[PDB]
């Protein structure tokens, strides 16, 4: 038996425009990046760099 | 284009319950919303609630919800009102109304708060 | 919640008169107000919605306007045909706790 749960909420309108968000590793971690211009969805990269 | 056909009159002993209904005709039931009102017997009107048929969702007036259920069965194009724990205070003419919505089927529902299509009125009293 | 007050309980009119039926809201609304005609034994026909827009089938005699909490329905060249109890309805609510005024009757004096 499935019963839809229905919630009524206020309906304000808001300005809505995506802002770039960067992700950063926490202390103890680092992010490796693949720098190949021809990179596949998976597999090895020979040009690899480290970023925070 | 929307016809509303009300159910007949009824009388119930206080503490009991009544269920009344409206049949929609000439249009697609799921296409648009319906509401219920209570017309007091020689007094003004009370909004009772609203039912959305595209979403099976309903809202009620704040002093009625412990007693009122508004539902619908789209397969018979019928809107239903059920009241429990009745009092003589609830003697009134009850009825449906509808408002055409912008193609709810396509998800272009307006949620209009005013009503255009009105039923005849069904008197419910107590005994 | 919302409450609406009709200023006249009964408006003093005569045929050809300009009816002026005001309605005061307990709180502000912008366009989400409508007017209806309750004739004895009849359905409360919709006249005006959106504060000023007339519904299809409504005579040109019926018009109105308002903002905030102050709205008026007027009837140009009032006919005996228009002697309905007029109700003011306010719906700028979500959840939709919609409300009604007490109703104004028109009466021809004599
Ligand atoms: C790996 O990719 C980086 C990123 O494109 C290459 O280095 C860049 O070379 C351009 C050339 O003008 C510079 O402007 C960038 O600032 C360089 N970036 C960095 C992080 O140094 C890099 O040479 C590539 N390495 C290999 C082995 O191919
Ligand atoms: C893109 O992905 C495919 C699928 O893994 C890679 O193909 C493999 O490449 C390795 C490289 O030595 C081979 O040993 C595997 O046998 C390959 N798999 C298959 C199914 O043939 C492909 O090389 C990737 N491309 C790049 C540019 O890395």
């Amino acid at each position: 038996n499935c019963n839809t749960s229905v919630i009524t909420q206020a309906c304000p309108k808001v300005s809505f425009e995506p802002i770039p968000i960067h992700y950063c590793a926490p202390a103890g971690f680092a992010i490796l990046k693949c720098n190949s211009k021809t990179f596949n969805g998976s597999g090895p990269c020979t040009n690899v760099s480290t970023v925070q | 284009q929307v016809q509303l056909l009300e159910s007949g009159a009824e009388v119930k002993k206080p503490g009991s319950s009544v269920k009344v209904s409206c049949k929609a005709s000439g249009d697609t039931f799921i296409r648009y919303s319906f509401t219920w009102v209570r017309q007091a017997p020689g007094q003004g009107l009370e909004w009772m609630g609203r039912i959305i048929t595209i979403l099976d969702v309903a809202h009620y007036a704040p002093h009625l919800q412990g007693r009122v259920t508004i539902t619908a069965d789209k397969s018979t194009s019928t809107v239903y009102l059920e009241l429990r724990n009745l009092r003589s205070d609830d003697t009134a003419v009850y009825f449906c109304a509808g408002v055409y919505e912008g193609e709810a089927d396509e998800g272009e529902y307006d949620n209009n708060g005013f009503l255009k299509h009105w039923g005849q009125g069904t008197l419910v009293t107590v005994t | 919640e919302l409450e609406l007050t009709q200023s006249p309980a009964t408006l003093s009119v005569s045929p050809g008169e300009r009816a002026t039926l005001s309605c005061r809201a307990s709180e502000s609304v912008s366009s989400d107000l409508a007017w209806y005609q309750q004739k004895p034994g009849q359905a409360p026909r919709l006249l005006i919605y959106g504060a000023s827009t007339r519904a299809t089938g409504v005579p040109a005699r019926f018009s109105g306007s308002g903002s905030g909490a102050e709205f008026t329905l007027t009837i140009s060249s009032l006919q005996s045909e228009d002697f309905a109890v007029y109700y003011c309805q306010q719906y700028n609510n979500w959840p939709p706790r919609y409300t009604f005024g007490q109703g104004t009757r028109l009466e021809i004096k004599r």
